[PDB]
C-alpha cells in the first residue's frame, strides 16, 4: 500500500527526476538495473525475481531529455513505454503543448498511468514535476491535470514547479506560460509548492561554497526535499504524516494551497565538522529568510501553517523546545487565527548521500513547509512582468496562432489577481 | 526525427552552405566519402537531423544544391566534401540570371523551380518528422535572390507550418560589388518579412570587419567569411543535435525571438573569435564570452546596436558549463545596458545550453539579436534605390524580362513600412 | 471594323462537339500545345487575324495591347463578347498559368469590367463556361500579393448572380484539397460569407457531407487555414444553430466549442 | 481419443499449418523427423516405432506453398498424400476455386480425410485453416466444408479465417470472395473466429517492438491462439473446456459463431522483466481494443458471452476477482439477457516459445475468446466496398465465364446483409 | 506444371526476346551451352515452365523464332546465348513483310503460319500443363504486327482457356522510324483488343527517356533498351518461378486487373533503376521501390498516368521483404493520390511478393499499371491514321494485297470504340 506515483513533465520535470529517482535507487539499495543485493513500495513494483521498476512515468514532447534517460546509465531501471516522446517541443508555447501538440500524446500518457495505477491497491496521491516557464511543462501539464482531475477525482495531486525568478529567467515568454498555468493549477492541484532557481543558487553559493553551480546540483536538493515528503511513506518513526495528514494540517482554505519549501542543514563537507548541527540550530535556520527555496521575504508576510519533517537522530522534547523558541521569537510573526501551527513529523531514516554531491553527511535534517502570505510578491511582480509584456500585445500572436484566444489571457490575469486578493484577506487580523 | 532540409542558391549561397556541410560532417565525423568514423556516440545519436542513411553505412546531405550556373555546380562537386552530396540533388540551370531579379524571379527560375520543388518534395516525403527549413543565398545577384525567393515562396505554400530558416548575405555600401544590387535587394526584401519564419541578416562589410580587426586575418578569402557563416549556422541548429542541459530548437528561438510577425531580421554573432597570436593570452571562460558576443565588434551584420534597442536575444552556449554563471552573465549584460535593451518586454535575453561544444574548442557561444538598428541596413539600401529609381535607371532590363515599375514602388513602399515599423518599435 | 465575327450557331455547334468528343475537353493541370491550336482552330471564326496573332504571341507587351483593344471594345461590342464568351474565358484561363503578374492584373481588371456588364444584360453563364473557366480560376485566388486577392474576391463576388450559387459552391469547394494552404484558408472564408449570404439551401450536394469537409480543415498544420474553417463553422452557427454539428474529434471538436462559445 | 484434423486450404491456411505444426512439434517434444527422444494423441498419430505423423491435411492448387513444405525441414514429418497439390491455382476467383478447379481435387481430399477420421476413434471436429480473399481459401473452403457438412453432419467445424482489412489489403477482388464465402460458412460452420492483418500488423509493432513484421511472426501468433485451443484437451489442467463445451458457453444463437480472438501477454524479451504479469493484468489486457485480433472497437458493440481459457500458473481465485474487476469496470458492458458470459478454463502447463520467435516466455497466458455485436463493423465496411465494386459490375465477368451467376451474387449480398440485422437484433436490450 | 510458351515474331520481338532468354538464362543459371551450373536448389525446381529438359542434363527453351527475314534468325544464332535455341523451332521465311500489314498477315503470312502453328503445337504438347503464351513483337512494321496478329488468332482459336500475354512495342510520333506506323499499329491493336488476355504496352520513348533520365546513359543502344523489357518480363513471371510470401502467376493478375474484357493494356515499369554514378547515394528500402514504381518517370509507355485515372496496379515485389511495410506503403500511395484512382474500385493495388531477388540486387519490384491514361497513346495513333487516311495515302500498297478500304475504317472506328470506353471508365 501507501503508493504514489511520479510525474515528470518537460526537460526541468525529466532532469529532476533522475536525480529524484537515483536518491531513491540509493535509499532503498536499488542497484541502477533494478536490482536489490518492504519498504521500497512506495515507489518501486516488484516484478518477478529481482527486478523493481519505478512507478513514475517521464513526458516530454522533445525526445532528448528522455534519450538521455534511455542512453543513460538508469536504462534498465525504466521500461520503454514509460518513457514517452512526442516529435516536436511546445518551443516555450502554452498554446502548444495544451492544444496543438500535447492532444496527440494525452491519451497515452494517461492509458500508461491508468495501468501504472492499476497496480498499486493503496494509492495516496501523485507528484508532479515540471516547470511554470517552458511550453511543455506548463501547458502539457494544465492539460494533463485537469484531465487526471477528472479521472481520478479526489486523489491528492502534489506538485513541483520551477517558478521563474525575478532577474534570473531563461526564456522571453515565461510570464505568458506561468499565468496561464497557474490559472488551471489553482484548481487543479491539491498542494503546489515553488521553486525559485535563483534561491537555490544563492543556497549553493552560501552554504555549500560552490562557486559554479548547475542544474545538477539543483535537482539534488529538490530530490532531498521530495524525498523528506515521501520519508514518512517510505519508513517509519516517532510521528509520521501522511499526505492527507499534511493536507490537513497545511491547507487552511482550499484556494490556499501554496506552500514554501525549506531545506536545513544545507552544508558543505568541510563546514560540517566544526558545526553542532542540533535541532534547534537547524530549526532556526529553516525559518531563516536565505534559506528559502524562493527569492521571497517572510518577514513582510504572516505565517499560517508550517509542517515540519524531521528526520534522523531527532527525539521530540528538543523539537518542542525549538518550536517553542520560535514562538517567541517576534520577527516570525503567525496569524492570530491560527494559535498552533506546526505539524511535526520525526522520521527515524537519516537522509542519504549520494556519491559526488555537495551535501554533506549529517545525523538530522529538517523539511520545514510554510503557509506563508509572504508568496504573493513573487506573483506581484511577475504580474507586472505580464502586464507590461501584454500591453504592447508581444508574443500574443505565437499563442493566438496555436488555437488559443486572448480571452484566456484576460481571465487568466483577472484569475491570477483573485487569488493574490484572497492572500491579502486571509492575511489580515481581525 | 526534426528534420531540416538545407537549400543553396546561387553561388553565394553555394560556397557557404559547402563549407557548412565541411563543417557539419566535421561535427559529426563524417569523412568526404560520407562514412561515419566518429568516437563518441552522441555523434549518431542525431544524424538524421541533417542526413540521410545510405547503404553501407553511408550518410548523404539532405541539402539542395541550385544555382542557374552550372560552373558553380561543377566548382562544389570537385571540392573538398563535394562527394557525399547526391548527384540527383544537383539542379541547374544553363544560363544565368546575370545579376537580374526578374530573370530568376520570372524567367529561368520560373521553369527550374519546378524540379528544384520535385527535389526538395522528394527530401520532404524522404524524412520522418520534417520541422523546417534553411536557405542560404545572397540578395545583391539574381539566382540567390531572384530564383531563391520565389523557391522560398512555392515551399510557403505548400509547407506553411515549418520554420523558415534564411541565412541572407545583405549588400553594403562599403563593400559594394554589383552595379544593380538596390534593386535586387528591395525586391528579394519584401517577400522575405511575409515568407520567412526568421531572417539572419549576414553582411560581408560586417565579415571582413570582424576577419580584420578580431581574427587579425592579413589576407582574408572567401573562404575565412564563410567559416564564421558556417560556425553561426551550426551554432543555431546544436540543440537539436546534441544534448544539452536546456534544450532549444529552430521554432523555441522563433517564439522567444520574434515578438512580432514582421520582425523576424536577425543579426547574428559567434564567439569565441581570437587570433593566432592572442589565443594563449585569454580566459576560456564565461563571462569571456558573454563580453564578446554582445560586443558591437562581434556582429555579423553592418549595423550598430548601441544606435537602436534589442527586442529578444538569443544565446546559445555550447559546452560543459555552469547554469548559474551564464544567467548571471546574462542579468548583468541587462542591467548594465539598459538603455540598450527595450523597457517592455522584462529580460529580454534568451538562454540555451548544450553540452557539446565545437571541434576543437572547450566552449563556445552564438548569439542571435532581434535590434531595431537593423532599419540602417534597410534604410542604407532604401536610399540607394531611391537613386537609381528616381532617375529611372537599369529599368529596362528589368521591365523587358516581363516586369513592371509598379512592383519596384510596392517593394520600396513596404520596405519603408518594414523600416517604420522597426522604428515605431525603437521608441 | 469591329473585332468580333458572329457565327450563326457557333457557341452551340462548339458545345455539341464538346459533348460528342470531337474536341478535347478543358480538364489539365499544366498548358499543353494540342489545347492551344485547338483554341488556334475554334477561335479563328470569331475574332478577327490582326488580334489572334497578338493574342497568342509570345510577347507579353502584344498580349497586353490586344487585350487594351478589347477593352476599349467592351462596351460597343457586347455582342461579340456574348457570341464567343467560352472562348474568351478560355483564353484567360491560359493566361492564368504563366508568371508574369502584369499579364495577370490587366485581365483582371478586364475581367472586373466583364462581369460587371454581363451583370447588367442578364446573361446566365452556362454550365461548360463555368465548368472550363471556375476551377482554373480557383487558383488565381490564392496568390501571395495584395490587390490580386482582393480583387479575384471582387470576381468571385460579382459571378454570383450570373451562375446559381450552388454549382460555384462545388468549384470554390474543389480547390480545398490542393497544396496551396493559402488558398484553402480564403476558399473556406469564401464558403462562410457564401452561407451567410445565400443560407442552407446553397450547399451540395447533401449540408452533411459539406460540413464534414469543411471540418477536416481544422486539424490542418496551417494556422490561418484552420482559422478560417473554424469562422466558417461558427458563420453558419450563428445563422443556423445547434443542428450544424449533426451535421459535422479530440482536439479540433474543443476548439470549435471554444470558438462559438466566445463568438457566440 | 480426444482427436482434432487440421485442414489448411490455400497459402494462407497452409503457412498458418507451417507455424502452427512447428508449434505443435515443439510442444509434444516431437522432432521435425517424427521421431521424440500419450498427450500427444490430439493432433499426432503413432506409426511402428517412434513416428508420430500428423492428422493433419494441406490443400493448395497451386504447388508452390506445398513443395516448400515438402523441401523444407518438416519434409519427413508429413507423408506425401497428406499434402494435396493441383496444377492452377484458382487466382483469387472464387468461382474457379469452387466449380471450375476445385471439382478435380475435391473428392481426392475427402478420401484423404475420411482415411484420416479413420485413424481416429474419438475425433472433436474440424480444424480448418484459410483466407477470405484468396479464390482457393474461399472456393475450395467453401466446397469442402459444404461437403464435409454432408458427410459428417454433426461433427463440429471450427475455422480460422484471415480476413481482409478496413485499409490493409493485398488483392482487388477480395470482397467478391469474402462474401461469398460467409454465404456458405454462416450454414456450414459451427465456430468462425476471424483473424485481421492489419490488427495482428499493430499488435506486432506495438506490442512485441518489432520495425517490420512480416507473415511468419503473424502465423506464429496464430498458431499460439490455436494452441491455447487446443491445450485443454492435449494437457489437463483445473478446469478443462471441451471444443463441445466451448460451442455450448460461446454460441448464444445457431448464426451467431463469431467470436473475437486476444492473446494476452504479447511481449517481447527486453519488454518481460519490467512486468508482473498477473492474472488480473492480462484479463485487463484481453478486453483492451489495442489488442483485439480483429480491426473494430468494443466500446460500439456489446459482449454477449466470452470464454477465457488461461494457461500456465494461474489460481482459480484471482481469475474469479479477474472477472470481478472486468464485471464492476462500466466500459465494458455485457448484454442485458446474459447475466453471466464468461466461460473459464485454466490449464496447468505454459505456453512454449519458438527459437526465432519474437515472444517472450511467460509464466501466466491467456486466450479470451468474446462473442461481440462490435464485428458486425467490419463486416459493414466490407459490405460498402462489395456494394461499391459491384454497382459497376466490375470483375464479375471472370466469375461469370467460370460457372457462377449474379443471382449468387445478389443472395450473398442479401443473407449477409440478413446476419448484420441479426447481429443488430440481438444486439438492442429489452 | 504452369509451362509459357514464348513465341517472338519480328526483328523487335526477335532482340527483345533474345535478351529475354539471356537474362532467364542467368536467373536459373543455364550457361550458353544449356547445361545448369547454377547454385541454388530453387533454380532447378521451376525449370519446366520456360526450358525443355534434353538428354545430358541440358535445358532447351520452349521458344518459337518467327520472321519473315533470315537475317534476324542468323543474328540471333550468332549471338550470346544463341546456341541454347533449338533449331527446329527457328521458323523463318525469305523475302520479308516490307512494313506491310497486309503482306504480314494475309499474302505471306499464311504460308508461315501453318510451319509456326505446327512449332507451337509440337511445344503445346510438349509440356504437361500449358497455362498461356508470351508474344513479343512490335506494332510498327510488318511482321511482328502481320505474323503476330494473325498467329495470335490462330492461337486463340485453338486454345481459348490459355492466358494470352504480348509485350507490344507501340510506335511513338517522337521517335518514329518508318512511316507506315499509323496503318500497321491501327490494323494490329484492332485485333489486340479481342484476341489478348492482357498486354502490355511498351513504347521506345520512354525507354530512351529511361536511358537518359534515370540512368543517366550517355549512349544507351537498342540492348539497353530491350534489357528493361527483358527485365519487366522476369518480373511478371517470378512467382511462378520461385517461391514467395504471397504468389501471384499471370492468371491471378489477369483477374486482378482486367474488370472489364477490353481494358487489358498495362504500362509497365520496373525499380530499382540506377545510375552508377547515383547508386552510392540510395539506401535500397521498399519504400523508395514504392515512390519510384509510381513515378511518372519510371513508365515503360509514353503516356502520363496523372491525366487520368489507376483502374488497377501491380506490384510484383523480389527479394526478402517485410508484408507490413510493402502493405502500409501501398495503402500510402493510394491515400496520398486519391485524386488518381477510380473511386468505385477500393484497393486499386494488387501485391505480390517472391523470395528470390534478381542477380545484382538484393530487392526489386516490378510495377504493371491499368491506367486511362492508354488512350492518350491511342489518340496519337488516332490522328495520325486519320491524317494518312483522308487523302488514301499509301492504300495501294496494302490494297494490292487483297485487302480493301473497309478494314482501314473499320479498324479506325473500333479503335475509337475502346478509346470512348477508357474515356467513359475514366469519368
Ligand atoms: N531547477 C531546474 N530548472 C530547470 C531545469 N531544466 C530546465 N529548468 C527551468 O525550466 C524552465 C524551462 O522549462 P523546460 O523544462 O526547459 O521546458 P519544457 O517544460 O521542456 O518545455 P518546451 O521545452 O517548451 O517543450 C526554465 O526556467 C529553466 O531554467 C533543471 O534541470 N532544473
Ligand atoms: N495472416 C496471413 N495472411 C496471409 C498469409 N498468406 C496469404 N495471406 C492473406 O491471404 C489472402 C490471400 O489469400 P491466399 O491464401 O494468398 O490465396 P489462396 O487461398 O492461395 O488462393 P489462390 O492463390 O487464388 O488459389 C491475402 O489477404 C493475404 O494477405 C499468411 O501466411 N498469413
Ligand atoms: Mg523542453
Ligand atoms: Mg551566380
Ligand atoms: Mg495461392
Ligand atoms: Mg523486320
Amino acid at each position: 500500500m501507501r503508493e504514489c506515483i511520479s510525474i515528470h513533465v518537460g526537460q526541468a520535470g525529466v532532469q529532476i527526476g533522475n536525480a529524484c529517482w537515483e536518491l531513491y535507487c540509493l535509499e532503498h539499495g536499488i542497484q541502477p538495473d533494478g536490482q536489490m543485493p518492504d519498504s521500497f513500495n512506495t515507489f518501486f513494483s516488484e516484478t518477478g525475481a529481482g527486478k523493481h521498476v519505478p512507478r513514475a512515468v517521464f513526458v516530454d514532447l522533445e525526445p532528448t531529455v528522455i534519450d538521455e534517460v534511455r542512453t543513460g546509465t538508469y536504462r534498465q531501471l525504466f521500461h520503454p513505454e514509460q518513457l514517452i516522446t512526442g516529435k516536436e517541443d511546445a518551443a516555450n508555447n502554452y498554446a502548444r503543448g495544451h492544444y496543438t501538440i500535447g492532444k496527440e500524446i494525452i491519451d497515452l500518457v494517461l492509458d500508461r498511468i491508468r495501468k501504472l495505477a492499476d497496480q498499486c491497491t493503496g494509492l495516496q496521491g501523485f507528484l508532479v514535476f515540471h516547470s511554470f516557464g517552458g511550453g511543455t511543462g506548463s501547458g502539457f501539464t494544465s492539460l494533463l491535470m485537469e484531465r487526471l482531475s477528472v479521472d481520478y477525482g479526489k486523489k491528492s495531486k502534489l506538485e513541483f514547479s520551477i517558478y521563474p525568478a525575478p532577474q534570473v529567467s531563461t526564456a522571453v515568454v515565461e510570464p505568458y506560460n506561468s499565468i496561464l498555468t497557474t490559472h488551471t493549477t489553482l484548481e487543479h492541484s491539491d498542494c503546489a509548492f515553488m521553486v525559485d532557481n535563483e534561491a537555490i543558487y544563492d543556497i549553493c553559493r552560501r552554504n555549500l561554497d560552490i562557486e559554479r553551480p548547475t542544474y545538477t546540483n539543483l535537482n539534488r536538493l529538490i530530490g532531498q526535499i521530495v524525498s523528506s515528503i515521501t520519508a514518512s511513506l517510505r519508513f517509519d518513526g516517532a510521528l509520521n504524516v501522511d499526505l492527507t495528514e499534511f493536507q490537513t494540517n497545511l491547507v487552511p482554505y482550499p484556494r490556499i494551497h501554496f506552500p514554501l519549501a525549506t531545506y536545513a542543514p544545507v552544508i558543505s563537507a568541510e563546514k560540517a565538522y566544526h558545526e553542532q548541527l542540533s535541532v534547534a540550530e537547524i530549526t532556526n535556520a529553516c525559518f531563516e529568510p536565505a534559506n528559502q527555496m524562493v527569492k521571497c521575504d517572510p518577514r513582510h508576510g504572516k505565517y499560517m501553517a508550517c509542517c515540519l519533517l524531521y528526520r534522523g537522530d531527532v527525539v521530540p522534547k528538543d523539537v518542542n523546545a525549538a518550536i517553542a523558541t520560535i514562538k517567541t521569537k517576534r520577527t516570525i510573526q503567525f496569524v492570530d487565527w491560527c494559535p498552533t501551527g506546526f505539524k511535526v513529523g520525526i522520521n527515524y531514516q537519516p537522509p542519504t548521500v549520494v556519491p559526488g554531491g555537495d551535501l554533506a553527511k549529517v545525523q538530522r535534517a529538517v523539511c520545514m513547509l510554510s503557509n506563508t502570505t509572504a508568496i504573493a510578491e513573487a506573483w506581484a511582480r511577475l504580474d507586472h512582468k505580464f502586464d507590461l509584456m501584454y500591453a504592447k500585445r508581444a508574443f500574443v500572436h505565437w499563442y493566438v496562432g496555436e488555437g488559443m484566444e486572448e480571452g484566456e489571457f484576460s481571465e487568466a490575469r483577472e484569475d491570477m489577481a483573485a487569488l493574490e486578493k484572497d492572500y491579502e484577506e486571509v492575511g489580515v487580523d481581525s | 526525427m526534426r528534420e531540416i532540409v538545407h537549400i543553396q542558391a546561387g553561388q553565394c549561397g553555394n560556397q557557404i552552405g559547402a563549407k557548412f556541410w565541411e563543417v557539419i560532417s566535421d561535427e559529426h565525423g563524417i569523412d568526404p566519402t560520407g562514412s561515419y568514423h566518429g568516437d563518441s556516440d552522441l555523434q549518431l545519436e542525431r544524424i538524421n537531423v541533417y542526413y540521410n542513411e545510405a547503404t553501407g553505412n553511408k550518410y548523404v546531405p539532405r541539402a539542395i544544391l541550385v544555382d542557374l550556373e552550372p560552373g558553380t555546380m561543377d566548382s562544389v562537386r570537385s571540392g573538398p566534401f563535394g562527394q557525399i552530396f547526391r548527384p540527383d540533388n544537383f539542379v541547374f540551370g544553363q544560363s544565368g540570371a546575370g545579376n537580374n531579379w526578374a530573370k530568376g524571379h520570372y524567367t529561368e527560375g520560373a521553369e527550374l523551380v519546378d524540379s528544384v520543388l520535385d527535389v526538395v518534395r522528394k527530401e520532404s516525403e524522404s524524412c520522418d518528422c520534417l520541422q523546417g527549413f534553411q536557405l542560404t543565398h545572397s540578395l545583391g545577384g539574381g539566382t540567390g535572390s531572384g530564383m531563391g525567393t520565389l523557391l522560398i515562396s512555392k515551399i510557403r505554400e505548400e509547407y506553411p507550418d515549418r520554420i523558415m530558416n534564411t541565412f541572407s548575405v545583405m549588400p553594403s555600401p562599403k563593400v559594394s560589388d554589383t552595379v544593380v544590387e538596390p534593386y535586387n535587394a528591395t525586391l528579394s526584401v519584401h517577400q522575405l518579412v511575409e515568407n520567412t519564419d526568421e531572417t539572419y541578416c549576414i553582411d560581408n562589410e560586417a565579415l571582413y570587419d570582424i576577419c580584420f580587426r578580431t581574427l587579425k586575418l592579413t589576407t582574408p578569402t572567401y573562404g575565412d567569411l564563410n567559416h564564421l557563416v558556417s560556425a553561426t549556422m551550426s551554432g543555431v541548429t546544436t540543440c537539436l543535435r546534441f544534448p544539452g542541459q536546456l534544450n532549444a530548437d529552430l521554432r523555441k528561438l522563433a517564439v522567444n525571438m520574434v515578438p512580432f510577425p514582421r520582425l523576424h531580421f536577425f543579426m547574428p554573432g559567434f564567439a569565441p573569435l581570437t587570433s593566432r597570436g592572442s589565443q594563449q593570452y585569454r580566459a576560456l571562460t564565461v563571462p569571456e564570452l558573454t563580453q564578446q558576443m554582445f560586443d558591437s565588434k562581434n556582429m555579423m551584420a553592418a549595423c550598430d546596436p548601441r544606435h537602436g534597442r534589442y527586442l529578444t536575444v538569443a544565446a546559445i552556449f555550447r559546452g560543459r558549463m555552469s547554469m548559474k554563471e551564464v544567467d548571471e552573465q546574462m542579468l548583468n549584460v541587462q542591467n548594465k545596458n539598459s538603455s540598450y535593451f527595450v523597457e517592455w518586454i522584462p529580460n529580454n535575453v534568451k538562454t540555451a545550453v548544450c553540452d557539446i561544444p565545437p571541434r576543437g574548442l572547450k566552449m563556445s557561444a552564438t548569439f542571435i539579436g532581434n535590434s531595431t538598428a537593423i532599419q540602417e541596413l534597410f534604410k542604407r539600401i532604401s536610399e540607394q534605390f531611391t537613386a537609381m529609381f528616381r532617375r529611372k535607371a537599369f529599368l529596362h532590363w528589368y521591365t523587358g524580362e516581363g516586369m513592371d515599375e509598379m512592383e519596384f514602388t510596392e517593394a520600396e513602399s513596404n520596405m519603408n513600412d518594414l523600416v517604420s515599423e522597426y522604428q515605431q518599435y525603437q521608441d | 471594323g469591329p473585332i468580333y465575327i458572329i457565327v450563326p450557331n457557333g457557341k452551340e455547334q462548339r458545345v455539341k462537339d464538346e459533348k460528342a468528343l470531337k474536341v478535347l475537353k478543358w480538364n489539365f493541370t499544366t498548358p499543353r500545345d494540342e489545347y492551344i491550336e485547338q483554341l488556334k482552330t475554334q477561335m479563328s471564326p470569331c475574332i478577327a487575324r490582326w488580334l489572334q496573332d497578338e493574342l497568342f504571341h509570345a510577347d507579353f507587351q502584344r498580349q497586353i495591347k490586344g487585350l487594351a483593344v478589347m477593352t476599349e471594345h467592351l462596351e460597343s461590342e457586347k455582342e461579340g463578347v456574348i457570341s464567343c464568351l467560352d472562348l474568351v474565358l478560355k483564353w484567360f484561363t491560359l493566361r492564368f498559368f504563366d508568371t508574369n503578374t502584369s499579364v495577370l492584373m490587366k485581365c483582371l481588371e478586364y475581367l472586373k469590367l466583364l462581369f460587371i456588364m454581363l451583370s447588367q444584360e442578364e446573361y446566365h453563364l452556362t454550365e461548360m463556361e463555368g465548368t472550363s473557366f471556375l476551377p482554373y480560376l480557383m487558383l488565381k485566388v490564392g496568390e501571395p500579393k495584395d490587390i490580386v486577392r482582393k480583387d479575384v474576391r471582387a470576381i468571385l463576388t460579382k459571378m454570383c448572380q450570373v451562375y446559381p450559387a450552388s454549382k460555384m459552391f462545388n468549384f470554390v469547394m474543389e480547390g480545398t484539397k490542393s497544396k496551396n494552404s493559402k488558398q484553402r484558408a480564403e476558399c473556406l472564408e469564401e464558403l462562410g460569407c457564401l452561407v451567410e449570404s445565400y443560407g442552407m439551401n446553397v450547399c451540395q450536394p447533401t449540408p452533411a457531407k459539406a460540413l464534414k469537409e469543411i471540418a477536416i480543415h481544422i486539424g490542418d498544420r496551417d494556422t490561418t487555414v484552420r482559422n478560417a474553417a473554424l469562422n466558417t463553422i461558427v458563420t453558419v452557427y450563428n445563422v443556423h444553430g445547434e443542428q450544424v454539428f449533426k451535421l459535422i474529434s479530440e482536439k479540433d471538436m474543443s476548439m470549435l466549442e471554444e470558438r462559438i462559445k466566445r463568438a457566440g
